[PDB]
């Protein structure tokens, strides 16, 4: 068997894989590995497709979607969450600290903050500008 | 969007999918990334899969769950990813849509550490890190 | 081939089946039959597990969830939507008039109102009372 | 929660699922009802199915899609419902959970008008309406 091994989407997935490997190569759990990896792209404002720096909706709001799944069918997810940079961690929090598996909208942020997650402005001046530019045509 | 799946030294699988959704989408629009069976699904007894791209089509066919179930039937990771995107292209045509405005990618891995991927349009790559190293591969190749 | 035929969940499904049959028995679309069928349970305040009269969350808010699938792979769904008695119909609007398939929260309510759906108070007195009675024995 | 699947005179399938969710649930909580492949799934080439039980359990097992897919593998609506439950039964046990504290079931329908119904526990009931009339029926269950 080829283990340990990690797979991630797109070119930026290469650098994200390195953060996951740090956990895998040391014999860490896959759950902690896949979390630390995608989080790297969440904190990166140059990657406007994930978390911080992500392009907003038509209203100019940056809503994030994320879900996690371990090796024993334990799942966690959050959809349409605002102000939280790392939704992947909130999803895990919902998985471990909640009797539910999926939270959305305000209920997601509320729970998130209640867990110690900070509120931040995920809309970068660069994404806000590209947005306004789009508003013109549509 | 970044989907990640892995198999640790214990032989356990896990996945992670996070995204900011389609740019300039309707306020409360939700894609496949937060849905289990759509943007991500893991079964330690078979394998794991995660997707990217136009989530609407992934939610539509519950892609990831399909990819894993296919691997369950005996298909290789790449074969499962291939068959899943095929079912998507079929439904796209059936609904009278143009595959040109659609891009869906799948990456899969099984219990033996075997991996593979596939997509609809050229341009999607995936990163694979194992004991041999960290590299970028083009879906549809190898196997 | 046994058709038409309708399958419904739980006891109230018997009544929901009658509404769907009126359509199916006359050669009507399966999409219109299932939509009308469940709508009856949504409009019924006595059915506190669906739409109008449904039991709210701990915060006392009645948030509804619904999804619909037709014969041509078209889908539509809404989650955590409030003030709209018929979430199954708003889900059909998402499917028919939206380039998306799922809406949640206010944005889902926004699209609904934008389609002509009316704002209503789903929280019945009974449901509101029982909730207040829960809060006590719940300590929330 | 109410799930409904139908096959019209044209031989077409369609389904609806709407709920208010678990009473006094956390704010922003979403069940299986609105998730495609969880609370409901329809394929005009294979058949349809809708679930019942704890939404959390139906979401993690993507049951409804599992049932339809199993019908795509040659299983009749009933065999698909039974096979799906037995699979989820194992998943539950794998999680060290007691079958008594978790309920997950399904009702299915194929292109030939054939239907099925199966759950982990006894006590559920559904409605069927065809040229034979409208009637309440009980499904099969694993816990016995």
């Amino acid at each position: 068997t080829n283990k340990p091994i990690v797979l991630s989407t797109w070119n930026f997935g290469l650098h994200a894989n390195v953060e996951a490997w740090k956990v895998l190569s040391k014999g860490g759990k896959a759950l902690d590995a896949v979390e630390k990896g995608v989080r790297l792209v969440e904190d990166d404002p140059t990657e406007r497709s994930v978390g911080y720096g992500g392009r907003p909706d038509r209203d100019g709001r940056v809503t994030l979607d994320a879900c996690i799944m371990d090796e024993n069918y334990n799942i966690g997810s959050v959809a349409c969450m605002e102000h939280i940079k790392n939704p992947i961690s909130v999803a895990r929090a919902v998985m471990e600290k909640t009797p539910h598996v999926m939270l959305v909208g305000d209920g997601a942020l509320e729970f998130a903050l209640s867990q110690g997650f900070k509120k931040e402005n995920l809309l970068t001046a660069e994404s806000e500008k590209e947005w306004k530019e789009w508003l013109k045509t549509s | 969007t970044i989907g990640m799946i892995a198999l640790d030294a214990q032989g356990n699988l896990s996945g992670a999918c996070t995204t900011s959704g389609m740019a300039y989408k309707m306020h409360g629009r939700v894609g496949d990334s937060p849905i289990i069976g759509a943007g991500l699904f893991v079964d330690n007894e078979i394998g794991a899969a995660t997707a990217t791209g136009h989530g609407e089509e992934v939610i539509r066919t519950v892609g990831t769950h399909l990819v894993v179930e296919l691997m369950n039937q005996g298909r290789t990771p790449q074969q499962a990813c291939k068959e899943a995107v095929e079912r998507i292209v079929k439904i796209v045509n059936r609904r009278g849509k143009n595959l040109k405005d659609i891009q869906v990618g799948f990456i899969a891995l099984n219990k033996k550490g075997e991996y593979g991927a596939y997509c609809i349009q050229d341009g999607f790559n995936f990163a694979v890190h194992d004991q041999k190293g960290n590299r970028l591969e083009t879906p549809g190749f190898a196997l």
